[PDB]
């Protein structure tokens, strides 16, 4: 396998990775901002060093060629992304394949088709999915009125950058439509510095569906089953949910079925995910792919106790699905789970995050409870 | 922990797909965990779920009967808690009061591209020619070559030789880097060994390993003294060869051999043993006392000079140097020396000088438009007084003449701040004079002994009046008839101008009644003949018959068989057998504090020597790129013990550490 | 004839031998009885000093007058330079109060001369005996002590007269900027 790893991420994240590399026997490299260095994540690795200029903390994880330089002094084999920051920024796939280090990804050509959506829905189309309405992206008015004079209202106004719930009206009507579109392009524009905004076609009363994909460099694609994430505020994901309940069999399993067609169909070599959404009546909708991993893989860990980032390691290390053990005829939920996440945002005050030192800190466990990420008493 | 139940403290449970995945779970589990303040069992676990066939399944209720299973030890190697001690124990029980605010002198250093490599120097050129080449091409060079003095016979003059190795080795790079021209540099030997094995609890090895890699481009000198390497004592020959040959290989290119009386037959085997090597440089000194320009100069003069190098030349040495340690040589006695020598032989002159008496720089400059090859310098922040002359001065008094050094002076002077801020830094051991001092003519004294008289006269009783201890040093040296002291016989007087002054022998009566005095047992060792004999002769038609009916001589054991069996092998265990030879008792308190405290020589001198202040956070360097934070909270006072509790931050990480406060007994 | 920069240096376009020689040759025309040169700042160096003695002795018929400050350190050297070329006369202060911002020590002079057809004729024993009453002196002012730890090589680039250095470092004590002193030191050059 891999000599040694170098993980350009922040967080739990990195502890996880990093446990996972000791696990399978491989040496880790971490690298921190000054700011950032009375951080955990320093002192579980190896090896740490030092990254950026006295100032931008944030600036520092967003340089490749620093990163690149420096797994290169320490004799790295391999970077790990993690979700964030450059996880799904192609320069960094191209560096690496620049020089003799790995990248834990899919593919660098499958990054470029993710980004700008809706030739996903070309692929989706082709791929024989089930797809919605798509609007041609564009930032002027009267094209987008001309294009809205034949849609079944009322319509979503989405900014083309905007992803997580960032910039989304719904409007009835036509008659608004207009001043609803400038605010749209206006909030695009200062936000994601693109001023387009495309419509969609709104369905009533929705349920969001993720369904996971694991696949290797050959060629072979299996599904982890559904997950739910429903319950958001401000379109934001709080709570997660076990398999969906109020779910028939066919409806899964032509879920499961159709994801991994298009996973095969789109060439895939590593984790991801897909997104649905089910109305009231029923119907798939297939709103976009994550090609990385999110913070709620854990809740079908603990449905399909299937290592994830282990076995995404050791994907990249050019093994298939067979000697893993990972093959489609064994996999079988068994229980319920769901997962939260504590903030310090204040519910009282907005939803603003506070700052402060922590001065008293009690844990939790027992039976069926798992902890990811600690910080300690005096952490400011 | 309460000792009335049992000593429960986690349960932890794994699980997985099959075994191996859930005991490769648990092994992670357990390495991960952290408890420091009590003894757990964690090694033994860890040894249990590392057995094959625990891993294969073959359990069975006698699976203990394999034994070293239970004494792994190896418990943790725990060095933070034992830096955290350390820290603590000087910050509660530190001698020196109160202190203006922390000096940083890396903030003085300039700005400098610290990746590319060094130009080549002075290695590479011993490399290409060898020794026999070097010695002709300095012979036939118009330039005259520059010696770095700071890092050996700076401090040792001017601050007690307490300077440690993280500064020098802060900035060996930027010398390297702004200064491929310089001829050599002086970092090793003298008294540096001693001290650093007794007050700074360094191995000097080290230090001599740190420097070399830290410049690879410039020669490394060090100052050997003949049969004593670095003691006060004769030493057998094995044990000099061994040294030798262990300092070559260590990244030592250039030996300076003297010897406190000048003779041939002492320093001898030091000479063949650096020839045999095939890779290093001999530079024999010639130790100068007296005025031979004067006319009632009837010992010290100018045949005397030139048989002895005429000797020095037959015993086959490469450089040929003259060693001046008060400050006694003229511009015109220089003149005709260096003269004298260059037209009788066909070897380069080596000049070294104290700058005691003021400006002398002028004999340097009488000596290098006579036929010196090279010459010495301290830096100007630790230069004048007891040191050596300033390298800036050195430097500009050739400048755009035929015998130009090739020295930039911008890059020489914009090194000065950091050498200041060092200073500063060493407040507590500062023992320089006010000034120049004219006196020295009288009494001539070596400089790096001036200062400790200066604090022994202090602090040992008459401080307000120091003439007597002149005059006193002057008549001890009249007695035993113009000896030529540099370290081994200056003591001696030393001793005896002290027992003198506490005895109230005024001048002369001292040989009259011998006997019924306490002299220094080191006199009686001088008296006995072990240090050689005196140049002028015997003082003793009169003073002692033979010693005065004191006793007989101390007999001197054998080496045992197994110390000459690893002198022969290269390697750590060489130097650790060096160390113990030759200074047992700090070397064994240094084993010891090394094996309390850990390694403590990566602290800077503020931390080592003053402690932990609230508010500062400190950055210490154990290893590539493992690093410690260290910082402090608060200190409670002491309870009905003499016992504090003080609150630190390690990585960001609370920790109380209970310590002993002595003061309060 | 107050002296300033460095005159053997091929770039020295302003203050060349041409310049004190016609200095010097309009003080003659003025009719001085002795010739002198002011070294405030310690900027002489032995060669310097070696070619304007003798350029100035040949040329000329009059005694010379060298006086200097040993704030580079080392500054007897270019004594030993002007008295093997022509110099008549040197100055000296006491070695207690010698060295840093003062004058070269005078034992030192003395001692460079004897046995010498330069000898200047003093005891070495009644100079040296009169140290300890200027030791004494200064110990006992204490309060009023201005000297520096040392010797300096920075004089070079912002060359300051002795006796105004010490005033500066205690007014840059005692103004504010204590902690780095470069900044005074740059300023003054610009
Ligand atoms: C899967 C995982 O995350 S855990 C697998 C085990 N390895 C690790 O934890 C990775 C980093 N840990 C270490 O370096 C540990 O010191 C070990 C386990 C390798 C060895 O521990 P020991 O031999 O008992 O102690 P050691 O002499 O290394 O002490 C080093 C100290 O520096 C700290 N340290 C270790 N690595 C770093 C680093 N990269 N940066 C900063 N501090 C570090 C350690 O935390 C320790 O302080 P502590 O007293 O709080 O433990
Ligand atoms: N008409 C709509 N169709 C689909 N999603 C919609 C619609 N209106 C609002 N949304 C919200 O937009 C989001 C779609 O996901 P997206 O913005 O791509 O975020 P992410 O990439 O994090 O999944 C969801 O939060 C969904 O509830
Ligand atoms: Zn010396
Ligand atoms: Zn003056």
């Amino acid at each position: 396998m891999f000599s040694k790893v170098l993980v350009a991420n922040r967080g739990e994240i990195a502890i996880r990775a990093f446990r996972a590399a000791y696990e399978l026997g491989v040496g880790t490299v971490a690298v921190y901002p000054y700011e950032d260095r009375n951080s955990q994540h320093r002192l579980k690795a190896d090896e740490s060093y030092q990254i950026g200029d006295i100032g931008h903390p944030v600036h520092a994880y967003l340089s490749v060629d620093e990163i690149v330089a420096t797994a290169r002094r320490a004799g790295a084999d391999a970077i790990y992304p993690g979700y964030g920051f450059l996880s799904e920024n192609p320069d960094l796939a191209a560096a690496c394949a620049a020089a003799g280090i790995s990248f834990v990804g899919p593919s660098a050509e499958v990054l470029e088709l993710a980004g700008n959506k809706s030739r996903a829905i070309a692929a989706a189309r082709e791929a024989g999915l089930p797809v919605l309405m798509s609007s041609a992206p564009s930032a002027s008015v009267d094209e987008l009125l001309s294009v809205a004079a034949g849609m079944p209202f009322p319509l979503f106004v989405k900014a083309v950058a905007g992803g997580g719930g960032r910039g989304m009206r719904r409007v009835g009507d036509i008659a608004a439509l207009p001043e609803a579109i400038e605010a749209a392009s206006r909030e695009a524009e200062s936000a994601f510095g693109d001023p387009t905004v495309y419509l969609e076609q709104a369905v009533i009363n929705p349920r969001h569906i993720e369904v996971q994909i694991l696949a290797d460099n050959l060629g072979d694609v299996i599904h982890l089953y559904e997950r739910d994430c429903s319950v958001q505020r401000r379109h934001q994901k709080v709570i997660e949910l076990a398999p969906a309940p109020h779910l028939d069999a066919e409806l899964r399993y032509k879920m499961c079925v159709d994801a991994v067609a298009f996973a095969r169909h789109i060439g895939y070599s590593c984790a991801g995910t897909v997104e649905f959404l089910l109305d009231e009546r029923g119907e798939y909708v297939f709103i976009e792919m994550n090609p990385r991993v999110q913070v709620e893989h854990t809740v079908t860990e603990e449905i399909t106790d299937v290592d994830l980032v282990a076995s995404q390691l050791r994907i990249a290390a050019g093994e298939t699905l067979e000697q893993l053990g990972l093959r489609q005829e064994d996999i079988a939920p068994h229980g319920a789970a769901l997962q939260c996440r504590i903030t310090t945002e204040d519910p009282a005050n907005g939803f603003r995050p506070d700052t402060g030192r922590i001065s008293a800190l009690r844990t939790a466990g027992g039976a069926g409870v798992r902890l990811d990420g600690s910080t300690n008493l005096g952490a400011e | 922990i309460s000792p009335y139940f049992d000593s429960m403290l986690v349960k932890l449970t794994c699980r997985g797909r099959d075994l191996p995945t859930a005991v490769s779970r648990a092994r992670r589990a357990i390495a991960e965990f952290r408890i420091r303040g009590v003894s757990t069992n964690i090694p033994f676990l860890q040894a249990v779920l590392d057995d094959p066939d625990f891993r294969a399944g073959r359990v069975t209720t006698s699976f203990i009967d394999e034994r070293p299973q239970l004494l792994t030890a190896r418990a943790s190697a725990d060095r933070g808690t034992k830096i955290l001690n350390f820290l603590a124990d000087v910050t509660v029980n530190n001698p020196y009061g109160s202190r203006p605010s922390t000096i940083y002198p890396d903030d003085k250093l300039p700005d400098l591209d610290l990746r590319a490599a060094p130009p080549a120097g002075s290695k590479q050129r011993l490399v290409k020619l060898g020794p026999e080449g070097f010695a002709r091409w300095l012979r036939e060079s118009a330039a005259v070559g520059v010696t770095d003095t700071t890092f050996r016979d700076a401090h040792q003059s001017l601050l007690a030789t307490r300077v440690r190795t993280s500064g020098l080795s802060r900035v060996a790079p930027y010398l390297a880097r702004t200064m491929p021209q310089l001829l050599s540099v002086e970092c090793w030997g003298g008294a540096t060994y001693d001290v650093a094995l007794r007050f700074l609890k360094e191995d000097p090895w080290e230090r001599l390993a740190t420097l070399r890699a830290a410049m690879p481009n410039i020669c490394l000198q060090m100052l050997l003294r003949g049969r004593n390497t670095v003691g006060y004592t004769p030493y057998p020959e094995i044990v000099t060869s061994a040294f030798v040959q262990e300092a070559t290989a260590t990244g030592i290119d250039i030996f300076r051999i003297f010897d406190a009386l000048n003779n041939i037959e002492s320093m001898r085997p030091a000479i063949d043993a650096v020839r045999e090597t095939g890779s290093a440089i001999a530079e024999v000194a010639m130790c100068y006392t007296g005025d031979l320009t004067d006319p009632g100069e009837q010992l010290y003069t100018l045949d005397y000079y030139l048989k002895l190098a005429e000797q020095i030349v037959d015993a086959g040495a490469h450089v040929l140097a003259i060693k001046d340690m008060a400050g006694l040589l003229r511009p015109p006695a220089a003149q005709r020396l260096v003269s004298a020598l260059r037209s009788r032989f066909d070897l380069p002159v080596h000049l070294h000088t104290h700058d005691t008496p003021g400006g002398q720089l002028a004999s340097y400059v009488a000596a290098w438009h006579a036929g010196a090859d090279a010459v010495d310098g301290a830096a100007a922040p630790l230069a004048g007084t007891t040191s050596q002359p300033a390298l800036s001065s050195i430097v500009a008094a050739a400048a755009h003449t035929e015998y130009d050094t090739g020295l930039s002076l911008s890059a020489v002077c914009a090194l000065e701040p950091y050498w200041e801020a060092l200073r500063k830094v060493y407040a507590p051991f500062e023992s320089g004079l006010p000034g120049p001092t004219g006196r020295v003519y009288h009494h001539e004294i070596p400089g790096g002994q001036l200062s400790n008289l200066r604090q022994q006269a202090i602090a040992l009783g008459l401080g307000d009046r120091f003439e007597e201890i002149e005059e006193a040093y002057a008549g001890a040296d009249r007695v035993l008839g113009r000896l030529v002291k540099v370290t081994p016989t200056s003591k001696v007087v030393g001793d005896l101008a002290l027992a003198l002054v506490g005895a109230g022998v005024s001048a002369d009566e001292f040989a009259s009644d011998p006997a019924r005095f306490g002299i220094p047992e080191s006199v009686l060792g001088f008296l006995r003949g072990e240090l050689g004999d005196p140049p002028g002769g015997w003082p003793e038609p009169l003073r002692t018959a033979a010693l005065a009916g004191r006793g007989a001589a101390r007999p001197t054991a054998q080496l045992a068989a197994d110390d000459e069996i690893a002198l022969s092998s290269v390697g750590a265990k060489r130097q650790a057998t060096l160390n113990r030879l030759l200074f047992p008792s700090p070397t064994k308190e240094f084993n010891e504090h090394r094996e309390a405290y850990g390694d403590t020589s990566q602290l800077s001198a503020n931390q080592f020597f003053y402690g932990l202040r609230q508010g500062e956070e400190h950055r210490v360097k154990l290893e590539r790129g493992v690093e410690l934070l260290i910082g402090l909270e608060a200190i409670s006072e002491p309870d009905e013990r003499g016992m504090r509790t003080v609150m630190c931050i390690l990585n960001g990480q609370l920790r109380p550490v209970l310590v002993r406060d002595r003061s309060i007994a």
